[PDB]
């Protein structure tokens, strides 16, 4: 048993707990249970993985698991979705920077605890659902299977504090004929170092995140796949997931009321600039374990169904060109209780009734 | 003329579980959002849960929330009432009932059946 916990803004305090066996009885497969919980999230898993369904080494692997999202624990307009499912992945190395991955999944998800609201309903309405707009209690399962593939570049020199070279994750979804959603989802992350001096003690980081989603034919990717920026791994200073559309609630049994509940949004882009430097007042030896960064993050989240002609006077979230900003500065190193990492941001640009939050941390 | 025919009354102790079904005739069933209703003696005839056409969405009245479930196979023509931890107040005739309309089929119908006994003793 592999215990850690860990605490920060973005989850509160984190549990993981988990077992693994590669080669079990000599069979050559590695088995394992996992399980994490956080302060909106619990999640369970059962992995069973062949490393070499072919000798040239291509890995086959199961997955069984178990996941309860509590969305007003996340700091989102409120709902809980209780899922559970199984995926089979093939991976094939490339060479020895680049992975790829190609599987197939099934997904059980129930919605529950939503208050009538106009993108949810909306989504609702697109799956051929007529609920009431003072539908309190209504609940709303569905089951997905899916197609999921996934590109991995990695050359970092080091893992811990890199100094040089880019990273690079590509991860797609689609759905399969007969799922009850017919979507596809599409994310892309990217990291990239570039050392000043020959020392390697000045490096500029460069980061994007972009991500894509949308229906099929008439229907609309569910809002429990959303996107969502804000927060300390995406654009500091903001509470997270803040940042982009928020939640318009139908009037009780009037007029609809604007809130400043975050829903997230189906396409979202992020970047961010940081110029990482030697740490200034620190004792000699301390520097080369702490790390010191100057920050500039932005970005955006976005709904791309939003009609802004059916809603005059709010705001049109399918607008893209919202672009939050902060500055700030960060600082890293590896404490008695692991990895710290806090940082101090101040947004001077915001939208929408974002939330601010100047002050973030994490540690483990 | 679409017939509701509902079955799996009895008799269950306090604590048990029963699962009521109610069969639809002819092939127009997923043209129907489907209800439940119940009808203690001595009492007016109450909502107790409702199923959209596609079978996806639900709701429950408060009085069974965390202790019944509906669902239904479009395939067999049949929505079910799974009922648990039953407690002696549950004691009624239940109802099947079948409407064009969601937001309807909570307070009536267009098509209604004769019903199936339950008795919870204490
Ligand atoms: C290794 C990380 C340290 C593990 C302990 C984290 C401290 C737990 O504090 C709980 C604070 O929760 C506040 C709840 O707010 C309401
Ligand atoms: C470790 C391999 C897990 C089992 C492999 C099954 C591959 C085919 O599964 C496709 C899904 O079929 C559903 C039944």
């Amino acid at each position: 048993f592999n215990f850690g916990i860990g605490y920060g803004t973005e989850s509160g305090v984190s549990f993981q707990a988990g077992v693994q066996q590669d080669n079990w009885l000599g069979t050559g497969y590695a088995v394992g249970i996992n399980g994490t919980k956080n302060d909106y999230q619990t999640y369970a898993e059962l992995s069973v993985t062949n490393p070499y369904f072919t000798v040239d080494g291509v890995s086959l692997g199961g997955r069984l698991f178990y996941n309860d999202f509590q969305a007003d624990d996340a700091d989102l307009s409120d709902y809980t979705n209780k899922s559970y499912g199984t995926d089979v992945t093939l991976g094939f190395p490339i060479n020895e920077y680049n992975s790829l991955r190609a599987g197939l999944g099934y997904v059980h998800n129930s919605l529950s605890n939503m208050q009538p609201q106009v993108a949810m309903w909306r989504y609702l309405y697109s799956m051929g659902e007529h609920p009431s707009t003072s539908d309190q209690d209504n609940s709303f399962k569905t089951d997905d299977f899916t197609f999921n593939y996934g590109w991995t570049y990695n050359k970092l020199d080091r893992g811990y504090f890199p100094t040089d070279g880019s990273r690079v994750n590509l991860t797609g979804k689609v759905t399969i004929p007969g799922s009850d959603n017919e979507y596809y989802k599409v994310t892309l992350d990217t990291a990239t170092y570039v050392p000043i001096d020959d020392d390697h003690k000045w490096v500029v980081l460069g980061r994007t995140r972009w991500g894509y989603g949308d229906g099929l034919g008439g229907k609309e990717m569910p809002f429990y796949e959303n996107f969502y920026a804000g927060g300390s791994s995406t654009v500091r200073g903001f509470q997270s997931n803040t940042i982009g559309p928020k939640a318009v609630y139908f009037p009780h049994q009037k007029d609809l009321s604007k809130s400043d509940d975050a829903v997230g949004g189906n396409a979202m882009a992020v970047a961010s600039l940081e110029f990482i430097t030697p740490t200034p007042f620190i004792s000699d030896k301390y520097a080369n374990s702490v790390r010191t960064s100057f920050f500039w993050d932005m970005g955006t989240v976005w709904d791309t169904n939003w009609d802004s002609s059916q809603y005059s006077g709010y705001p049109d979230y399918s607008d893209p060109s919202n672009i939050r900003m902060s500055a700030g500065i960060a600082l890293q190193w590896m404490s008695p209780l692991g990895p710290l990492v806090f940082s101090y941001a101040q947004p001077f640009k915001k939208y929408d009734g974002d939330k601010a939050e100047q002050f973030q941390f994490n540690i483990g | 003329q679409m017939q509701l025919v509902e079955s799996g009354g009895g008799l269950v102790q306090a604590g048990g579980s029963l699962t009521l079904s109610c069969a639809a005739s002819g092939r127009t069933f997923s043209d129907y959002d489907m209800g439940w209703f119940r009808q203690a003696p001595g009492k007016a005839r109450e909502f107790v849960a409702r199923i959209s056409r596609s079978g996806r969405m639900t709701s429950l009245a408060d009085s069974v929330k965390g202790r019944f479930t509906i669902s239904r196979d479009n395939g067999k023509r049949t929505v079910y009432l799974q009922m648990n931890s039953l407690k002696p107040e549950d004691t009624a005739v239940y109802y099947c009932a079948a409407d064009p309309q969601w937001s309807r089929v909570r307070s009536g119908a267009d098509y209604w059946g004769q019903g199936t006994r339950v008795t919870v003793s204490a």
